[PDB]
C-alpha cells in the first residue's frame, strides 16, 4: 500500500480545530498517552484535501514502540456513514498530538496500512507551539546512513498550507474576536509576515544549534543525512546585496492636500468676516 | 404517510393549474439519475421518470414527473 | 406509486420547479451565462460535483429558478413536432410502383443513396455532393411519392414533415422549426429530411403582405443558411416536392 | 451573570486594588469573564474618577470585535466619571456610532447612570435619536436611561414624559410586538412615578460623596437582557429626598427647613 | 458469561503448530475458540470478545463484537519465526478493553499458551501486580508451559483470586495427547468473576 | 450597509410613462411593455408637478 | 479610538459579507440604459420589460455609463453589481468554429470587385492607422446589391476564411425568439460584441424577414418584427 | 399554565459552527439537515457539542431525510470513546430561502418540538441567505390558532430582537411569529482560537522567501511606466475633484477613469513589495555570510 501519495496537505480549519476538542472530551486520554484520530477528506490522490477528523480510541506507550492499543472497528464504520453524506470523504491518515517527531510512530504508521493505505503522519499538537500552527505534515522517506543501520525509516516534511470553504471561512471569523493577524495582502499586513518570518528565522537557527553541542559531547544518535545538509548551509554563502528602492508616495498625498484645500482655502477668507455676525446667526438657529 | 410527504406538493397541486405538450419523454431509472465526480464525488443529476416540459404560455420548464403515470406512456 | 409521486416531486419543489435554459456563452466552466427558454438571460453558477465537461453552449442544463445554479444537465434542444416526424413512418411505401420510370429514379439517386454509406464516393472526384432534390413533374406523376420510396427501401432514418404544420401564429417559433428539423436529422445520421409541398414554406419578396405572409419569409431564410449556406450537410439530403414550382422565393 | 455583578459589590472603594481584578478576569479564556471584569472596576472606583480605572474598559472595546464586551465597557465609564458628570456624553458619543446597537444600549445607560440625581443639556440630547430607532433593544435602553435623570420632577416641567406617556400606552396594549420596545417604556414609566414622586436614584450622595445604596441597586438593574428579576434590586438605590427630624426624647421634633420651591410650579403629577 | 469484554489472545509461535493435538494445533485451537465463545454467549448473550495476538509485536485484529469468525481465521495461519512474548501481550489487554464498543462490561482476559514463556522470573511477577491493581484477571489454558518449561502461572493464579472482583484459572492440558478441542472437560467455558 | 439589503429586496419595479394626469388624484400610466393602468398619487410625485410625457418610475 | 476605528474596520469587513451573498446568484442580466442618479437609475433587463432600480454602495458610473450589460439581483430586480460589455455576448466570435466552405477557389473572376473587397473589408481589420491616414473616412457598414446567386455572401465568405477572425456571422432569424420581448434584446449584446473588441465585422447572410418595409403592427407576431428593425437602426449608428 | 415556552439561545461550540457551515456549503443547492448532539444545561442553554450530517438529497429536510442507520452507527463510535450525549436538536441549510424556516421544513420541525420542547429547527448560512454573516437563528413554529390563544407571546420572550429581510415582508411576518431572531454566542476559549488564526507553520520561513532580483526590478519598472500614463489626467483634475455624483465629475474633472483612484492603487502595491523584497534579501545576507 502507497506511503508516497503526499507532497501537499492543505487542511481545513476544521480538522485543526477538531484535534483540540476530541483531547478535552475523550476523557483527557493523552499526556503520556495518545489520541489518534482518523482524518477524512480526500485520498488516492496527491495533494491531500481534509474535510474533517475524529478521535478514535488509542492509548500509547511510547517508550516501547511495539505495545499500543488501536481500535479496529473504529475506521471502516465511520469512513462507511461519512461516505454517504460527501463521497470525497475517505480516510486521509492519522493525527499525532506530538509535542514533536518521535521514533515511535514509526512502529505505529505499519498497522495502518492493513485498514486503508494511508500512512501520513500530521502532527497536530493541542498544546499551542509555534508562533504558526504547532502542524507538522510528515511523508516517511527511506535513506541510507552509514553511521547506522542502511536503509533507515524516517519522515522527511512535507508542506503545509490550509484551506477552507467559504461559508466556513466566515465562519472562523464569527468565532473569532479579529478577522486574522496576517494574510500577506495591503501595506498593513505585508509587514507583519516580514516580521513573523524574522522571529519564525531565530526559532529555526536554535533548535539545530542546540543540538551539535549535544553531539559535540553527551552524545545522541546522528545520521548521515542531517550532518551533511546542515554544512552546506555555511558552503553556499551568499554573495553581493544589490537594488530595490521607491519614494513614489508623496506625489500622492501633496495632490490630495491642494485638492481639499481647495474648498478650506475659500471657507478661511468668508469665515473670518462672518465671525461676529454668525454670533447673531448661531444663537438664533440654536434658540428654536 | 403519501399524503403527508406529498403534502408539500399537495398546495401547489391545487388551483390554479396550467396545462402543457410534451417537448420529449426521457425513460431512464425511477428515482436517482448518474451520480458526477470532481470535489464531492457524488449526485447533482437526480432526475427519476421525467419529462422536459413546453408550456403553452411560450415559456420551458423542466420537471421530474410522477411516478403514477410515467413518462413512458407520454 | 403515489408515495414515488412525491418523492421525485419534492426534488422540484426546492427550486420551486426548474427551469429549462441553455448555455448563451461559456466564459469559464464554473460560471455560465445562460439564456432561458422561459425568457430572461442570467449568470449562473455550477456545482462542485458536476462535470464541467458536459455544460457547453450547445446543450441544455436545467437551473435552480430559486438560486441559478446549474442544477443539472439535460440533453440538447429539440421541438416536438420534429421528434414524432422522425420517429414515425406511416404508409411506408412500395419502390416498384414509382417504377418503369426508372431512369428518373437513378438521376435522384445519385444524390440521395450514395452520400449516406460514404461521402468519400464524391471526394474522390473533386467536388462536394449536391444539396436538395426538387421533384418536379406535371400533376400526378408521383413527385411525392419518388421521395419516399427511394426512403423506405434504403431503410436510412426518415422525416416526414408537413410544411403547413411548420409555420404558426407565434413568430420566430417557425424559425425554429426549420433548423430543428435538420438538427435532429444531422444528430442521427445517415439521414432523409422530407418536406412534401415546398411552396408552403416558399415566400414571395413581400413587404405589402400579410401577417400569414409575414411568418413565410422568415422560414424561407432560414432554410437558405442551414442548406446551402456557410453551415453544411454532411449526409442530410433534403427532397423536396412540388407539383409546380411558380410560388418559391427568386433566390431558391 | 449572577456572579459576574457579584465580584463587582465587595470591591467597594478600593480604587486601585480592583485594577489587578478586572485585568484577570479580562485575560481569561470564556468571553463571559471579561464581561465580570467590567462590574469590577466600576463600584470600586465610584468616589473619585480617576485616569487609571477608564483605560482598561476602553482596552476590551476595541480589542474585540465582541457585542458584548463593548457595551459593557461603555456604561462603567459613566459611572466613575459622575464625580465631573459632564466629560460623559463627548465620550459615550464616539462609541455609540459603531455598526453594533449592542455598543448603543450601553451608551444609554452610561449617561442615565451618571445623570441620575441631576443632569444635563446634553446627555438628555444624546439619548433622545435611539428613542426613535426602531432597532428595539437601542430604543429600550434610550427610553429607561431618560427617566432615571428625570426622576422626582414634575410632569408638566418636562415635555419628555407626557411624549413618553402617549408611547407607553400604545406598545403595552400591544400584544404580539418584540419585547424589548414593551420592556424599556414600562421601566422606563415605572421610575419616573417612583415613590409617588419622593424616591430618588441620586448619582452621588447629598453629605457630598457617593451614595452607597444607590450603586449597588442601579448595577444589577442594568442587566434584564435574559432574567427579568434582577430589575426589582432597584428598591435598594432609592433614596428617600426628605429631612427627618429626630431629638433626646426620642421624638420627632417639628423641622421647618426653608427649600427652593414653591407650589404654584409644582404640584404633584399623576401618570396618563 | 453476563457483561463481561474479553480479549482472547491467540498464540502464534513456532511451538503452536505441532502434531501435540492432533491433527495438528492450528486445526485444534480453531475448534477450541469456537466452544469458549459460544459457551459464553449461550450462558446470557450480552458478552463480546475481542483480538488480540500474545506474541510479537502486537496486533489488534479485532475490537469487541460477538463474533467467532475472526478467531477462527487468525489460527490456522502461524508465523514460523514468531515466539511468545507474554508481557506484550497482557500489556495490550488491558488497554483495549478500557475502550468498547459495546461499554458497561467488566474486564476480563481469556488467553491461550501453546508455548512455554520466553521471559524470566523478574518479568511474571512484575506483570502479577499489574493485574491485580487493575483488578483484571487472565484465566490461561496452559500447555505451552508445559512443553519443557514450568509452570510459572500456577502461582500467580492463587494468588489473584480472592482479592480481585475478576477471577484467574490455571487450566492444565497434558502435554502430547489429551485433546485441546474437547474443552467441556476442562471449564474455561466461560470466564468466572470473583465478585 | 445593513441597511442597504432591505431597502435592495422589493417586490421589484416597473418603469411606465404618464399618458395623461386626471384631477381625480388617479394618473394615468402605459408600463412599457404590459397595458395602461389607473393607479392612486403617491407622496413624492402627484398631478401638480407631472405634466404628461414624462418618465415615471413605479 | 484611533483602535475603535481598526475595529470596526474588523467589523466592516464581516458586514461586507452580507452584501456579497445578493452579489452573487441568482442573478439576472439586464443592460444599463442611462443612470438618471445615484441612489436610483434606469435599466432595461433582458426580458423587453424596464425597471428603476437601486444601485447597491452607489457604484460609479464610468464605463456603466455608456450601453453595457449589469448584473441584478433576480428576487428583486435590484442593481447589485455591474458587468463589463464583453461578458455576457449572445454568440462568440464566430467563423472559427463555422467556418464556410467557400474560398477565392469557387471565384477567380470579377476582378474589379475582388480588388474592392480586399481593400475595402480586410485592409482596415489590419491597418486602422494605414486606413484614416489615407484619406479615406474611418470604417462603415458596407451594402451589398445585385439579383439572386451573384455572390454578394461570396466575397464576404471567402474573405471571413482566410481572416479566422475579426469577423461575427450572426442569422437574422436569431435575433428572434418566440417569447416577446427578448427579440430587440439580442440584438444589442451580439452588436456590443464587435464594439469592445474593434475592428469586428458584423454580417447577416439574409437581411430580409426582418428588413420589411412594411409591418401590420396589429398582432403580436408583427409589432415583434417591427422591434427587431427599430433596434438595427439605433444600433447602426452606435457601432 | 405552569408551562416553560420560551425562547432557548444557542451556545455553539467551534467544531459546531465550522462544521455546520462546511454541510451546509457543501449541500448546495439541495437542501441537506443533519442532527445536533449535545448536553442540556442551565433552563435555557442547549449547548451543541457536535454534529452529524444526513445525506445531501433532493428528498432532504423532510421526515424521510433522517436515517436509523447512520444515526445509530454514529452514536455507537462515541460510546467507545465514552461521551454521553443526547438530541438536542436539529440543524438544516435551505439554499433557495433565507433563514427562516420554509413550508418543506415544518414537518421535520414538528416531530422534534414534540418530542422534545427543547429542540428547534437552526438555520445555517449556505451562500443564499442575503443578509448572511453567518448569522444562525433556531425558531420554532406555531400556527395562527396557537397565537390568539396566547401560546405564541411565550416563544418571544427574553431574547434580542434584530430586523432581516433576505426575501420580503412574508419572511418577516413568519419571523416574528415564531421567536424573532434569536440570540446567539459561542463557547470558545483562548487556546482554540489561536488554532484558527494562523494559517500555517510555513509563515516563518514563506514570509521571509524572495523570488529573483531581476522581476523585483521588474515590477518596479512596470508600475512607473503605469503611472505616467494617468499623470496627463490628473493635471485638469485638481482644479477641483473634491466634488459628490460621479456622473458629473465624468466631464468636469475627468471622473471616467479617475486619476486620483489609479495612481493611489499603484503607489500601494508598489510602495509595500519594495520594501518587503529589499529588508528580506539583506536580512537574510547579513545573517548567512
Amino acid at each position: 500500500m502507497p506511503e508516497l501519495a503526499v507532497q501537499k496537505v492543505v487542511v481545513h480549519p476544521l480538522v485543526l480545530l477538531s484535534v483540540v476538542d476530541h483531547f478535552n472530551r475523550i476523557g483527557k486520554v493523552g499526556n503520556q498517552k495518545r489520541v489518534v484520530g482518523v482524518l477524512l477528506g480526500s485520498w488516492q490522490k496527491k495533494v491531500l484535501d481534509v474535510s474533517n477528523s475524529f478521535a478514535v480510541p488509542f492509548d500509547e506507550d511510547d517508550k516501547d514502540d511495539s505495545v499500543w492499543f488501536l481500535d479496529h472497528d473504529y475506521l471502516e464504520n465511520m469512513y462507511g456513514m461519512f461516505k454517504k453524506v460527501n463521497a470525497r470523504e475517505r480516510i486521509v491518515g492519522w493525527y499525532h498530538t506530538g509535542p514533536k517527531l518521535h521514533k515511535n510512530d514509526i512502529a505505529i504508521n505499519e498497522l495502518m496500512k492493513r485498514y486503508c493505505p494511508n500512512s501520513v503522519l500530521v502532527i497536530i499538537d493541542v498544546k499551542p507551539k509555534d508562533l504558526g500552527l504547532p502542524t507538522e505534515a510528515y511523508i516517511s522517506v527511506e535513506e541510507v546512513h552509514d553511521d547506522g543501520t542502511p536503509t533507515s525509516k524516517t519522515f522527511e516534511h512535507v508542506t503545509s498550507e490550509i484551506g477552507a470553504e467559504e461559508a466556513e471561512e466566515v465562519g472562523v471569523e464569527h468565532l473569532l474576536r479579529d478577522i486574522k493577524d496576517t494574510t500577506v495582502g495591503t501595506l498593513s499586513q505585508r509587514i507583519t509576515n516580514q516580521v513573523h518570518g524574522l522571529k519564525g528565522l531565530n526559532s529555526k537557527l536554535l533548535d539545530i544549534r542546540t543540538y551539535l553541542e549535544k553531539v559535540a559531547s553527551g552524545k545522541l544518535p546522528i545520521n548521515h543525512h542531517i550532518i551533511y545538509q546542515l554544512q552546506d548551509v555555511f558552503n553556499l554563502l551568499p554573495d553581493a546585496s544589490l537594488q530595490e528602492f521607491v519614494k513614489a508616495f508623496y506625489l500622492k498625498t501633496n495632490d490630495q492636500m491642494v485638492v481639499v484645500y481647495l474648498a478650506s482655502l475659500i471657507r478661511s477668507v468668508v469665515a473670518l468676516h462672518n465671525l461676529i455676525n454668525n454670533k447673531i446667526a448661531n444663537r438664533d438657529a440654536e434658540k428654536k | 404517510k403519501i399524503k403527508e410527504n406529498s403534502e408539500k406538493i399537495k398546495v401547489n397541486k391545487t388551483l390554479p393549474y396550467l396545462v402543457s405538450n410534451v417537448i420529449e419523454l426521457l425513460d431512464v431509472d425511477p428515482n436517482d439519475q448518474e451520480e458526477d465526480g470532481a470535489n464531492i464525488d457524488l449526485d447533482s443529476q437526480r432526475k427519476g421518470k421525467c419529462a422536459v416540459i413546453k408550456t403553452s404560455t411560450r415559456q420551458t420548464y423542466f420537471l421530474p414527473v410522477i411516478g403514477l403515470v410515467d413518462a413512458e406512456k407520454l | 406509486k403515489q408515495y414515488e409521486k412525491s418523492e421525485n416531486d419534492l426534488k422540484a419543489l426546492q427550486s420551486v420547479g426548474q427551469i429549462v435554459g441553455e448555455v448563451l456563452k461559456q466564459l469559464t466552466e464554473e460560471k455560465f451565462i445562460v439564456k432561458a427558454t422561459n425568457g430572461p438571460r442570467y449568470v449562473v453558477g455550477c456545482r462542485r460535483q458536476l462535470d464541467k465537461s458536459k455544460l457547453k453552449p450547445g446543450t441544455r442544463v436545467a437551473l435552480d429558478m430559486t438560486t441559478l445554479t446549474i442544477m443539472r444537465y439535460l440533453p440538447r434542444e429539440v421541438d416536438p413536432l420534429v421528434y414524432n416526424m422522425s420517429h414515425e413512418d406511416p404508409g411506408n411505401v412500395s419502390y416498384s410502383e414509382i417504377g418503369g420510370l426508372s431512369e428518373q429514379i437513378r438521376e435522384l439517386r445519385e444524390v440521395i443513396e450514395l452520400p449516406l454509406t460514404n461521402p468519400e464516393l464524391f471526394q474522390r472526384v473533386g467536388i462536394i455532393p449536391p444539396k436538395g432534390c426538387l421533384l418536379y413533374g406535371p400533376p400526378g406523376t408521383g413527385k411525392t411519392l419518388l421521395a419516399r420510396a427511394v426512403a423506405s427501401q434504403l431503410d436510412c432514418n426518415f422525416l416526414k414533415v408537413v410544411s403547413s404544420s411548420i409555420v404558426d401564429k407565434y413568430i420566430g417559433e417557425s424559425a425554429r422549426l426549420i433548423r430543428e428539423m435538420f438538427n435532429y436529422a444531422r444528430d442521427h445520421q445517415p439521414c432523409i429530411i422530407f418536406m412534401d409541398e415546398i411552396d408552403a414554406i416558399g415566400g414571395r419578396r413581400f413587404s405589402e403582405g400579410t401577417s400569414a405572409d409575414r411568418e413565410i419569409q422568415r422560414t424561407l431564410m432560414e432554410l437558405l443558411n442551414q442548406m446551402d449556406g456557410f453551415d453544411t450537410l454532411h449526409r442530410v439530403k433534403m427532397i423536396m416536392a412540388t407539383n409546380r414550382p411558380d410560388t418559391l422565393d427568386p433566390a431558391l | 451573570r449572577g456572579l459576574a455583578v457579584g465580584i463587582a459589590l465587595v470591591m467597594y472603594g478600593r480604587m486601585e486594588e480592583a485594577d489587578a481584578l478586572i485585568e484577570s478576569l479580562c485575560r481569561d479564556k470564556d468571553p463571559i469573564l471579561r464581561r465580570s471584569g467590567m462590574y469590577t472596576v466600576a463600584m470600586a472606583y465610584c468616589g473619585s474618577g480617576n485616569n487609571k480605572a477608564i483605560r482598561r474598559l476602553l482596552h476590551v472595546a476595541v480589542s474585540d470585535v465582541n457585542d458584548d464586551v463593548r457595551r459593557a465597557a461603555v456604561e462603567s465609564l459613566g459611572f466613575i466619571l459622575f464625580r465631573t458628570p459632564e466629560q460623559c456624553p463627548s465620550v459615550v458619543s464616539l462609541l455609540s456610532e459603531s455598526y453594533n446597537p449592542h455598543v448603543r444600549y450601553g451608551a444609554a445607560m452610561a449617561l442615565g447612570v451618571c445623570c441620575a440625581g441631576t443632569g444635563n443639556k446634553e446627555a438628555i440630547n444624546l439619548l433622545e435619536p435611539m428613542t426613535n430607532d426602531p432597532v428595539n433593544y437601542v430604543r429600550q435602553g434610550a427610553l429607561i436611561a431618560s427617566a432615571l435623570i428625570m426622576i422626582q420632577q414634575t410632569e408638566i416641567t418636562c415635555p419628555k414624559v407626557n411624549q413618553f406617556r402617549q408611547l407607553y400606552s400604545k406598545v403595552i396594549n400591544d400584544k404580539h410586538d418584540d419585547v424589548m420596545a414593551k420592556f424599556g417604556a414600562i421601566l422606563a414609566q415605572g421610575i419616573l412615578d417612583a415613590g409617588g414622586h419622593n424616591v430618588t436614584i441620586s448619582l452621588q450622595s447629598r453629605t457630598g460623596h457617593t451614595h452607597m445604596p444607590s450603586v449597588v441597586g442601579v448595577l444589577v438593574f442594568t442587566q434584564f437582557w435574559f432574567w427579568f428579576p434582577l430589575s426589582h434590586f432597584l428598591s435598594l438605590a432609592y433614596t428617600p429626598t426628605c429631612i427627618i427630624g429626630l431629638n433626646k426624647d426620642l421624638k420627632m421634633p417639628k423641622v421647618q427647613y426653608k427649600s427652593n420651591c414653591k407650589p404654584s410650579t409644582f404640584a404633584y403629577p399623576a401618570p396618563l | 458469561m453476563v457483561l463481561e469484554s474479553t480479549m482472547v489472545c491467540v498464540d502464534n509461535s513456532e511451538y503452536m503448530r505441532n502434531g501435540d493435538f492432533l491433527p495438528t494445533r492450528l486445526q485444534a485451537q480453531q475448534d477450541a475458540v469456537n466452544i469458549v465463545c459460544h459457551s459464553k454467549t449461550r450462558s446470557n448473550p450480552e458478552n463480546n470478545v475481542g483480538l488480540i495476538t500474545l506474541a510479537n509485536d502486537c496486533e489488534v485484529l479485532t475490537t469487541l463484537t460477538p463474533d467467532t469468525g475472526r478467531i477462527l481465521s487468525k489460527l490456522h495461519t502461524v508465523q514460523p519465526k514468531g515466539k511468545i512474548t507474554f508481557c506484550t501481550g497482557i500489556r495490550v489487554a488491558h488497554l483495549a478493553l478500557k475502550h468498547r464498543q459495546g461499554k458497561n462490561h467488566k474486564m476480563r482476559i481469556i488467553a491461550f499458551v501453546g508455548s512455554p514463556v520466553e521471559d524470566n522470573e523478574k518479568d511474571l511477577v512484575k506483570l502479577a501486580k499489574r493485574l491485580k491493581k487493575e483488578k483484571v484477571n487472565v484465566d490461561i489454558i496452559n500447555f505451552g508451559e508445559e512443553e519443557v518449561n514450568t509452570e510459572k502461572l500456577t502461582a500467580f493464579v492463587n494468588t489473584l483470586n480472592g482479592k480481585d472482583g475478576t477471577g484467574s484459572h490455571l487450566v492444565t492440558v497434558p502435554p502430547g495427547p489429551s485433546l485441546a478441542d474437547a474443552l467441556i472437560s476442562s471449564p474455561i467455558l466461560a470466564g468466572e468473576g470473583g465478585a | 450597509l445593513r441597511e442597504e439589503l432591505q431597502l435592495l429586496q422589493e417586490q421589484g419595479s416597473y418603469v411606465g410613462e404618464v399618458v395623461r394626469a386626471m384631477d381625480k388624484k388617479k394618473v394615468l400610466v402605459k408600463v412599457h411593455p404590459e397595458g395602461k393602468f389607473v393607479v392612486d398619487v403617491d407622496k413624492n410625485i402627484d398631478i401638480n408637478d407631472v405634466t404628461p410625457n414624462c418618465r415615471v418610475a413605479l | 479610538i484611533k483602535d475603535e476605528q481598526k475595529n470596526l474596520k474588523k467589523e466592516f469587513l464581516h458586514a461586507q459579507e452580507e452584501v456579497k451573498r445578493i452579489q452573487s446568484i441568482p442573478l439576472v442580466i439586464g443592460q444599463f440604459l442611462e443612470a438618471v442618479d445615484q441612489n436610483t437609475a434606469i435599466v432595461g433587463s433582458t426580458t423587453g420589460s424596464n425597471y428603476y432600480v437601486r444601485i447597491l454602495s452607489t457604484i460609479d458610473r464610468e464605463l456603466l455609463k455608456p450601453n453595457a450589460s449589469v448584473a441584478l439581483h433576480k428576487h428583486s430586480n435590484a442593481l447589485v453589481d455591474v458587468l463589463p460589455p464583453e461578458a455576457d455576448s449572445s454568440i462568440m466570435m464566430l467563423t472559427s468554429d463555422q467556418k464556410p466552405d467557400v474560398m477565392y477557389a469557387d471565384i477567380g473572376g470579377m476582378d474589379i470587385q475582388k480588388q474592392e473587397v480586399r481593400e475595402a473589408v480586410e485592409l482596415p481589420l489590419t491597418h486602422f492607422e494605414l486606413y484614416k491616414q489615407i484619406g479615406i473616412d474611418p470604417p462603415r457598414g458596407v451594402l451589398m446589391y445585385g439579383p439572386p446567386g451573384c455572390g454578394k455572401t461570396m466575397l464576404a465568405k471567402a474573405v471571413a476564411h482566410h481572416t479566422t477572425a475579426a469577423f461575427i456571422r450572426v442569422v437574422g432569424s436569431e435575433f428572434v425568439q418566440k417569447y416577446l420581448g427578448e427579440g430587440p434584446r439580442m440584438v444589442r449584446d451580439v452588436f456590443r460584441l464587435a464594439k469592445e473588441n474593434a475592428p469586428a465585422i458584423i454580417f447577416i447572410d439574409e437581411i430580409d424577414a426582418i428588413a420589411t418595409k412594411r409591418f401590420d403592427a396589429q398582432t403580436g407576431a408583427d409589432r415583434e418584427v417591427q422591434r427587431i428593425l427599430l433596434e438595427l437602426l439605433n444600433q447602426m449608428d452606435g457601432f | 399554565a405552569p408551562a416553560v415556552d420560551t425562547a432557548e439561545q444557542v451556545y455553539i461550540s467551534s467544531l459546531a459552527l465550522l462544521k455546520m457551515l462546511k454541510h451546509g456549503r457543501a449541500g448546495v443547492p439541495m437542501e441537506v439537515m443533519g442532527l445536533m448532539l449535545g448536553e442540556f444545561v442551565d433552563d435555557y442553554t442547549v449547548r451543541v457539542i457536535d454534529v452529524f450530517a444526513m445525506p445531501q438529497s433532493g428528498t432532504g429536510v423532510s421526515v424521510e431525510a433522517v436515517d436509523p442507520v447512520f444515526q445509530a452507527k454514529m452514536l455507537d463510535m462515541l460510546k467507545q470513546t465514552g461521551r454521553p450525549e443526547m438530541v438536542v436538536g436539529w440543524y438544516h441549510s435551505h439554499p433557495g430561502f433565507g433563514c427562516w424556516l420554509s413550508g418543506v421544513d415544518i414537518n421535520t420541525q414538528q416531530s422534534f418540538e414534540a418530542l422534545s420542547e427543547r429542540a428547534v429547527a437552526v438555520v445555517v448560512d449556505p451562500i443564499q441567505s442575503v443578509k448572511g454573516k453567518v448569522v444562525i437563528d433556531a425558531f420554532r413554529l406555531i400556527n395562527a390558532n396557537m397565537m390568539v390563544l396566547g401560546h405564541e407571546p411565550r416563544q418571544t420572550t427574553s431574547n434580542l430582537g434584530h430586523l432581516n429581510k433576505p426575501s420580503i415582508q412574508a419572511l418577516i411576518h413568519g419571523l416574528n411569529r415564531h421567536y424573532y431572531s434569536i440570540t446567539i454566542n459561542y463557547r470558545k476559549n483562548e487556546l482554540e482560537q489561536k488554532m484558527l488564526l494562523n494559517l500555517h507553520k510555513k509563515s516563518w520561513m514563506e514570509g521571509l522567501t524572495l523570488q529573483d532580483y531581476s522581476e523585483h526590478c521588474k515590477h518596479n519598472e512596470s508600475v512607473v511606466k503605469e503611472m505616467l500614463e494617468l499623470a496627463k489626467n490628473y493635471n485638469k483634475a485638481v482644479e477641483e475633484e473634491d466634488k459628490m455624483t460621479p456622473e458629473q465629475l465624468a466631464i468636469k474633472n475627468v471622473g471616467k477613469q479617475d486619476p486620483k483612484r489609479h495612481l493611489e492603487e499603484h503607489v500601494d502595491v508598489l510602495m509595500t513589495s519594495n520594501i518587503v523584497q529589499c529588508l528580506a534579501a539583506m536580512l537574510d545576507t547579513v545573517v548567512f555570510k
